[PDB]
DNA sequence: CAATACATGC
DNA sequence: GCATGTATTG
DNA sequence: GGCATCATAG
DNA sequence: CTATGATGCC
């Protein structure tokens, strides 16, 4: 795709260009971590031939990840053969690989290991829809949240990555999760880390990178490697296009292939939303309030040969995300964990994720008081016969036996006696309630989760436009 | 006091800054042989002649060989120049660049070539 | 004992008999004014509970959760003993719940810091660990005599009365295993984790970098420039919610704590959201009090009988 | 060497 | 609170 | 010869 | 890390 120079080379940022053959980019990152010796380093390389004169150099930048390093520029005077070879040379030193068979790329112990990278207007729109596709269509919004995800929280100091990429960090993640699995904190476990480490970048600034010992730890590092998935799908959708739109966003819109009208305020669907939505707020998370703005109809093209209107028990429940992702989902709709991804890290399995109680979801939406908007989705799922979890066992999804969901029994929540309709779905009105489950075992799980793994058996209905009202503060 | 030739990146298309007992180019050489150290550090500033546009270059290594090289580029004003050349002056010989004349050779840190 | 169950009653806390040891202790050095037996010794004083047991709580509003409540001690920490006004030493003990016995006698200059050293398990402990340091403080030797004589005294009942002098004894470094984390204050945290080892789970930031952040937020030069670089802390509540809905409630615990020791009335409310619930969720609803009342209430001067 | 950070006394 | 001696890594 | 595990020096 | 240089290996 579009191959961006690395701007700090400010002598050859605005007057040069990375050299280019076909598929063969001579750009590349490498990364080396060994907490066993406590290393933990990168090496950027980038070939940068002069756009207005025909001279070539290598630009090479080294350092700890996220701190920017010790540079060097070699100039050739037009050596395009010499430089090409100190390239490949250096390339090798520090892999172990040869460089124009990048392709076959075998990562060797106690040497650097590659990474891969990204590098007459009659706008016919309803107005409310025109300000969602704005707010969510914003690039500008979308490059913020990129470097605030490398100079915020340090999860990818250097830069971006690939799927594929991505990937190969689950496969890694995989391996550790089998490690800890048998609770042998010796060399191997160790080696497993210095691989997750070194497939994705961190900062840990001098105290030695950790073992990672815990449960905690892999599903947490497991939801940031989620975020960088999501970013990845956000850039991907928000590609710009031309061919007279005279309104760009109406091609992005065509892109989220998914119609979304407005309501007005007045309907019955408008004010029940309302009502569920002000009704279902968690006593526990009063910190903040919720405002219902504006709502608008989902149709999403396929879903509706999709859904399993066989099965009974249709709910419609919540799902929170960011601002910025929620582009990908009326693109793509919800996805299950992806194949690759360690399973001990759900605590009750992969599947897409649902509650019914609006405050709870709306916890993922990290709405801010600066930025005060925030979405919640509606989603009818039909989830069938429940199947009953006290307490966690991340193997619930082979209990099902002849079930189509799993439920997660919480302290609080509402009763069905309050239940209405909506289009024939069941609407689980609040307040919450004692539901006399407990455990005389362990731990009680402080509200129920619903949670689904056919895919096909979540219909979006509406999407909920939020602002979210934060408080005093001291 | 020569620029030094073996910067290719900038031989050639610029003249040095100095100001009478300032000059702002200068070799410095240690040598050590309890510890074998020989080190040599040369460190220049260069002006644009169309606009006040400045370079801070630093060379060091043992003795002879080239060693490594740093390039500062302070386009923006002369005077972060002369603060990046007086601060590591002294960082580096414990000695301030306005008293430099006044040099005593403290142990490890850099003496300059009379 | 009857004059035990009103202190008991007074406080919503049930106090060790070590305390009441002490008083009798005290009382037989100097029937007159026992609490200060010490202090002219010493310059030391002992205050809260003891005061009910000298009984000049009976001059009388009384809110004894804020009774000599330094601005730093938290509502796990009494305080029993004053030292140094200049510094506000004082010596309290250490309860994780208002059901357990404290664990041991911490020690904290409030105009100082506001970490709590450990002290021994009992009030002797404490005060004999604070003498001896005196001891070698004090530039005289004439003016001893009296110390040997009345720590003479201390070592006698504490032997007849089966104590440990250690300054850290074998229960407390028992607790030190149950211990999960020392959030700023040194104490440890203590929280209910289960076979699953759910319970508890860390912040997403260092303790270093935990701070880092609190004094870049403080010193930011304007509210907007505060809401600006506020969004770490919103992040990390927002996790802390996460954390609480899943049961690790010590989390929410914790990152509260940090911001009371920070001490900026700029977290005043955010530690209100986060540490009274988090003693709600965990059923410490007596801790829930205190810092409510205290956060509402904090003052550097908290001797309620002034 | 750069370079960053962490204890380092007056 | 100030600068920096020092150890640690690229 | 040529390259590479390795030094250490800067 | 650059970077030469070193022995020792092939």
């Amino acid at each position: 795709g579009k191959a961006p120079v690395d701007p700090e080379c400010t002598a050859k940022v605005g007057k040069a260009h990375v050299y280019c053959e076909g598929n063969d980019v001579y750009d590349v990152m490498l990364n080396q971590t060994n907490l066993q010796f406590n290393n933990n380093k990168y090496y950027l390389i980038q070939l940068l031939e002069d756009d207005a004169q025909r001279n070539f150099s290598v630009w090479m930048r080294w350092g700890r990840v996220g701190k920017m390093g010790q540079h060097s520029l070699v100039a050739c005077s037009g050596n395009l053969n010499k430089a090409k070879e100190i390239f490949q040379k250096k390339f090798l030193d520090k892999t172990k690989n040869n460089w124009e068979d990048r392709e076959k790329f075998e990562k060797v112990p106690g040497k650097y290991d590659m990474l891969q990278m990204d590098y007459k207007p009659e706008s016919q729109l309803d107005l409310r829809v025109q300000e969602l596709i704005k707010l969510i269509c914003n690039v500008q919004a979308m490059e913020e949240m990129m470097m605030e995800m490398k100079y915020n929280t340090k999860k990818a100091p250097l830069g971006k990555l690939t799927v594929a990429q991505i990937k190969a960090g689950y496969q890694s993640l995989k391996k550790i999760e089998d490690c800890i699995r048998a609770g042998q904190h010796g060399r191997a476990l160790m080696e497993a880390c210095n691989e997750f480490y070194t497939r994705i970048p961190h900062d840990f600034g001098l105290r030695t990178p950790p073992l990672i010992r815990t449960q905690k730890e892999l599903s947490e590092k497991i939801q940031l490697l989620e975020a960088l998935g999501d970013i990845e799908i956000a850039i991907k959708l928000v590609k710009t296009e031309l061919q007279s739109p005279e309104h760009p966003l109406d091609q992005h819109y065509r892109n989220l292939h998914c119609a979304l009208r407005p309501l007005d305020h007045e309907s019955y669907e408008f004010k029940v939303i309302s009502q569920y939505l002000q009704s279902t707020h968690a006593p526990t998370h009063s910190d903040y309030t919720m405002t219902l703005l504006d709502l608008f109809e989902v149709e999403k093209d396929g879903e509706k040969e999709a859904f399993r209107e066989d099965l009974h028990n249709r709910m419609l429940l919540w799902h929170g995300s960011r601002m910025s992702n929620w582009v990908g989902i009326l693109s793509h709709g919800l996805r299950i964990a992806p194949p690759e991804a360690p399973i001990t890290g759900y605590m009750f399995g992969k599947g897409i994720y649902f509650a019914d109680m609006s405050s709870k979801s709306a916890n993922y939406c990290f709405a801010s008081r600066l930025k005060n908007t925030g979405l919640l989705l509606l989603s009818e799922v039909a989830l069938g016969q429940c199947n009953e979890l006290l307490e966690a066992n991340p193997k619930a999804e082979g209990l099902l036996q002849g079930k189509h969901s799993t439920k997660g029994l919480g302290k609080m929540a509402p009763s069905s006696a309050h239940f209405v309709t909506l289009n024939g779905s069941t609407v689980p009105l609040g307040p919450a309630s004692d539901t006399g489950i407990l455990n005389p075992d362990g731990y009680t799980l402080n509200y129920n989760e619903y949670i689904v793994y056919n895919p096909n058996q979540v219909r979006m209905r509406y999407l909920l436009k939020v602002q979210f009202n934060f408080l005093q503060l001291w | 006091a020569p620029v030094d030739p073996e910067c290719t990146a900038k031989v050639g298309k610029a003249h040095v800054y100095c100001e009478g007992n300032d000059v702002y180019d200068v070799m410095l050489n240690q040598t050590n042989l309890q510890f074998n150290n020989n080190k040599y550090y040369l460190i220049q500033l260069l002006e644009d002649d169309a606009q006040r546009n400045f370079s801070v270059w630093m060379r060091w290594g043992r003795v002879g060989k080239m060693g490594q090289h740093s390039l500062v580029a302070c386009s923006g004003n002369l005077n972060k120049a002369k603060e990046i050349f007086q601060k590591k002056f002294l960082d580096k010989t414990k000695n301030n660049w306005e008293d430099r004349e006044k040099f005593e050779k403290v142990p490890g840190k850099y003496d300059m070539l009379q | 004992s009857d004059l035990r169950k009103e202190v008991e009653n007074h406080y919503k806390l049930s106090l060790p008999e070590d305390f009441y040891h002490f008083w009798k202790f005290c009382e037989e050095l100097d029937p007159e004014k026992p609490s200060d037996s010490l202090s002219a010794s010493l310059g030391l004083q002992l205050v809260g509970p003891y005061d009910i047991l000298a009984g000049k709580h009976k001059t009388k509003g009384l809110n004894f959760n804020l009774h000599w409540r330094f601005y730093y001690d938290p509502p796990e920490f009494q305080t029993i003993i004053i030292g140094d006004n200049k510094t506000q030493y004082h010596m309290g003990y250490f309860r994780d719940s208002p059901d357990e016995f404290p664990v041991y006698v911490g020690i904290n200059e409030a105009k100082k810091n506001c970490i709590i050293v450990p002290n021994g398990d009992n009030v002797f402990a404490a005060v004999k660990l604070f003498l001896t340091k005196k001891l070698k403080e004090i530039t005289d030797k004439k003016k001893i005599n009296l110390l040997k004589n009345i720590d003479e005294k201390l070592t006698e009942a504490a032997r007849e009365l089966g104590y440990s002098l250690e300054q850290r004894t074998v229960k407390m470094k028992q607790r030190d295993k149950k211990v999960v984390t020392k959030t700023f204050h040194g104490a440890g945290l203590v929280v209910p984790v289960d076979k699953n080892d759910v319970g508890y789970r860390e912040l997403p930031e260092t303790d270093a970098d935990l701070k880092r952040i609190c004094k870049t937020i403080v010193e930011a030069a304007s509210d907007e420039e505060r809401l600006k670089a506020f969004a770490p802390i919103q992040e990390m509540m927002t996790f802390v919610q996460f954390a609480n809905d899943e049961c690790d409630y010590g989390m929410g615990l914790e990152l509260g704590m940090d911001l009371f020791c920070y001490g900026s009335h700029y977290f005043h409310k955010v530690a209100g959201q986060l540490l009274p619930l988090a003693y709600n969720l965990l059923k410490r609803n007596l801790f829930a009090e205190i810092i409510e009342e205290h956060l509402a209430n904090r003052s550097q001067e908290n001797i309620d009988q002034l």
